[PDB]
């Protein structure tokens, strides 16, 4: 999975991330990049620009739930199915989320890290992360 | 025996477009694979035949291989990864105008929950702007084969229309080849185009083969109006582009009561 | 196909990008390559390490030929023929790569350009990839 050099470089750069906002982007990225996603998240009231997504409090605190298990993950490179198989669930089963979507919010969290980090966010970091998301993403895929 | 799957398809939200099969409501899609690995579809017609299209028999062969030189070099599966033997291929004898194939098992599936024929209509069903549903294991959002069955909820579109997205004109002294996507679906009047302007949740590679299935609310069962043709359009060209049920009817009929 | 805002939203950023473009490039591979370690296979003849000068020039003919996609976008699978057939038949590149490639400049977009990355932005350049993606794959079989 990770060298515990990647382990490394990724909760090295994790532990500088804004918990309260990058969360928050990556999911109102999530809806202005890839919109027919809008439809799971009625609940949220207005969606219907970029701005209204993008300063949209109940996206941002969504968000930051989504980063929470993000960084539960990350506790827990080694058990990502046991840790993730309510949540699998619940996205299956209630939602009905088509787990192609993961891996998009994924790489648009990785795309806000690149964003917010330049430089720092180097080649051998991302994929590192790479990993993470991949390995989120199928975890979260695993009780469809 | 046709048409009655356990679980309909049922969206909570009746939007056009993407939908996860999260009730298990296409017990008639297979899974083909070719020889260079490539998933395909095809769909369940009754006890021991499928319908899919030429062109997904043709990949990885030569442009005058056989029915005899194809079947062989193919992978089915049906319901859970079940594989299922072929016996034979069967080709469309006019196949570069309906790109259609029908492939015979060498024995009956057991029916099931999972494993189901659609019925094959005799009415028309595909009047503009009727909604019907279209399953496939082709590509995603991210290129990758789908893991999970998933599918599109989409109208039938003006054919004219579609016709001038692809080729420019219906005049034939005036088309151009204008397809989005830079190659040119099979168009005519044994084809319907499926799909509205929408950024969406698209068919895509691999999705071709598979049913463009009607549910007939009278009798509650689900007909193959269309046979996914153009698996091209990918969310960048407009429309999908099926072959017309109704116009291969017969040709299938006399195949099965031949073989 | 893209909007009439789409296309604006490409041609804007991407005339920012201006000279940068084959640097932009070279990373954009260099990434790939590292963070998705099997689209190597594709490249046995290259030197692929940091900073090969191969990777920088290959860099900047994929930088020239998305230059030439963006200037004709209403007519792109046309200006590409020749890099759609090289990419489908002779190289035979499977679908998902160009979906990893596309992610990668995008990447590399916002780690040099975040004033420019807005949300818009990156909506408009995932559409513009994903039909230059789509017009370089159409053809594989
Ligand atoms: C790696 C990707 C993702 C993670 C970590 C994630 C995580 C979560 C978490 C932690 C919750 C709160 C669950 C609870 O309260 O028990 C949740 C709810 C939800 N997620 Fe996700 N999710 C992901 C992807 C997606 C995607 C792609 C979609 C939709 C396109 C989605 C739609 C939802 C919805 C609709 C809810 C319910 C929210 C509400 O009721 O207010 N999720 N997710
Ligand atoms: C936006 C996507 C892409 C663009 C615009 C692009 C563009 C190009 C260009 C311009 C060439 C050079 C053609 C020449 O010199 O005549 C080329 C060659 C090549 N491309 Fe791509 N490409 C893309 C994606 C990919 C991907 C995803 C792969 C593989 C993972 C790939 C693999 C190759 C290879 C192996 C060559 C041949 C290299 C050589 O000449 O030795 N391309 N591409
Ligand atoms: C296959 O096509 C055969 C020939 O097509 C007919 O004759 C040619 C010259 C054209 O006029 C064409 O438009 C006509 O359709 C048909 O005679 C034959 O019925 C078709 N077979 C099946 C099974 O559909
Ligand atoms: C919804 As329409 C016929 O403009 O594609």
């Amino acid at each position: 999975h990770l060298t515990p050099e990647e382990k490394s470089a990724v909760t090295a750069l994790w532990g500088k991330v804004n918990v309260d906002e990058v969360g928050g982007e990556a999911l109102g990225r999530l809806l202005v990049v890839y919109p027919w996603t809008q439809r799971f998240f009625e609940s949220f009231g207005d969606l219907s620009t970029p701005d209204a997504v993008m300063g949209n409090p109940k996206v941002k605190a969504h968000g930051k739930k989504v980063l929470g298990a993000f960084s539960d993950g990350l506790a827990h490179l080694d058990n990502l199915k046991g840790t993730f198989a309510t949540l699998s669930e619940l996205h299956c089963d209630k939602l009905h989320v088509d787990p192609e979507n993961f891996r998009l919010l994924g790489n648009v969290l990785v795309c806000v890290l690149a964003h917010h980090f330049g430089k720092e966010f180097t080649p051998p970091v991302q994929a590192a992360y790479q990993k993470v998301v991949a390995g989120v993403a199928n975890a979260l895929a695993h009780k469809y | 025996v046709c048409g009655k799957p356990k679980n309909p398809a049922n969206p909570v939200q009746r939007i056009l477009g993407g939908h996860l099969d999260a009730k298990g409501s296409f017990p008639w899609q297979a899974k083909m694979v070719s020889h260079h690995n490539l998933t395909t579809g095809a769909t369940l017609i009754n006890e021991q035949w499928l319908l899919t299209t030429a062109k997904n028999l043709f990949l990885n062969h030569s442009e005058n291989a056989t029915a005899k030189d194809i079947a062989p070099t193919l992978t089915l599966y049906v319901g859970k990864k079940q594989l299922v033997e072929i016996e034979k291929v069967v080709l469309h004898p006019n196949y570069s105008q309906v790109d259609i194939g029908l492939i015979k098992l060498k024995q009956k599936v057991s029916v099931n929950e999972r494993v189901m024929p659609i019925c094959l209509p005799s009415k028309d069903y595909a009047e503009v702007g009727r909604v019907g549903y279209v399953s496939g294991w082709g590509r995603n959002a991210n290129f990758k084969f789908t893991d999970h069955l998933k599918y599109v909820m989409l109208p039938v579109a003006d054919q004219d229309q579609c016709i001038r997205h692809y080729e420019g004109s219906t005049v034939p002294e005036k088309k151009t080849p204008k397809s989005p996507v830079g190659v040119q679906p099979i168009l005519n009047e044994h084809t319907f185009c499926a799909g509205m302007s929408k950024y969406q949740e698209d068919t895509c590679y691999g999705d071709a083969g598979s049913a463009f299935a009607v549910h007939d609310l009278e009798e509650d069962t689900w007909y193959a109006t269309g046979i996914l043709s153009f698996d091209k359009s990918c969310a960048v060209a407009e429309y999908g582009v099926y072959v017309k049920v109704t116009s291969i009817q017969d040709w299938v009929q006399k195949t099965i009561a031949e073989n | 196909v893209l909007s009439p805002a789409d296309k604006t939203n490409v041609k804007a950023a991407w005339g920012k990008v201006g000279a940068h473009a084959g640097e932009y490039g070279a990373e954009a591979l260099e990434r790939m390559f590292l963070s998705f370690p099997t689209t190597k296979t594709y490249f046995p003849h290259f030197d692929l390490s940091h900073g090969s000068a191969q990777v920088k020039g290959h860099g900047k003919k994929v930088a020239d030929a998305l230059t030439n996609a963006v200037a004709h976008v209403d007519d792109m699978p046309n200006a590409l023929s020749a890099l759609s057939d090289l990419h489908a038949h002779k190289l035979r590149v499977d679908p998902v790569n160009f979906k990893l490639l596309s992610h990668c400049l995008l990447v590399t977009l916002a780690a040099h350009l975040p004033a420019e990355f807005t949300p818009a932005v990156h909506a408009s350049l995932d559409k513009f990839l994903a039909s230059v993606s789509t017009v370089l794959t159409s053809k594989y079989r």
